[PDB]
C-alpha cells in the first residue's frame, strides 16, 4: 500500500536530500510475440542496457530513439526484479 | 495498466 | 545473473512484442536531512506521484521541472 | 551507483 510524504524546506537553498534515479522496465509481453517465443525476457524484467547503452536514467523518448538506430536488431541486458 | 506514452515496439 | 538478448525482426512492419515503462525509485537518501527526518520515506521506494502527478513514464528532466513549480514544498507517494 | 544524470534534490 502506497505511502504520502510531505517535505518542507526551512531556507531557500537547504536540500530535500533525495537521490531520484529512473529505470526501464519490460511492463507486458504480447503472446505469441518474438519476445515471447524467445523466452528470455520476462514480464517486470528491468532493462539494464539497450544496443550497448545503458538505459538508467534514461527517458522513454530516449530509448525510442535508441531502438530506432538498429533497424530489425534489437540487443538488451534484462534483469528480473 | 496501460497508459499512451508507454513505450511499444 | 543479468541475461543478454537479442531480437531480430523480419520485417520492420513487425513488433517485438514489447511494452516498456518508466519508474522513478528513491536511490540514495542523505544522511539526517529532511527526508530522512521529516519522512516515511526509504531507499528503494518507486515513487508514484510528485505534487499530484502520476510519475510513471516521466522522464527525471520533467519531474525536476515539476519538482520546482512548488518552491519550498514537496509532496509525494511512494511505494516499497 | 551515483550517477552524473541521477536528480539531486
Amino acid at each position: 500500500k502506497p505511502t504520502k510524504v510531505t517535505l518542507v524546506k526551512s531556507a531557500k537553498n537547504e536540500e530535500y536530500g533525495l537521490r531520484l534515479a529512473s529505470h526501464i522496465f519490460v511492463k507486458e509481453i504480447s503472446q505469441d510475440s518474438l519476445a515471447a517465443r524467445d523466452g528470455n525476457i520476462q514480464e517486470g524484467d528491468v532493462v539494464l542496457k539497450i544496443n550497448g547503452t545503458v538505459t538508467e536514467n534514461m527517458s522513454l523518448t530516449d530509448a525510442k530513439t535508441l531502438i530506432e538506430r538498429s533497424k530489425g536488431k534489437l540487443k538488451m541486458v534484462v534483469q528480473r526484479d | 495498466r496501460p497508459r499512451p506514452d508507454d513505450l511499444e515496439i
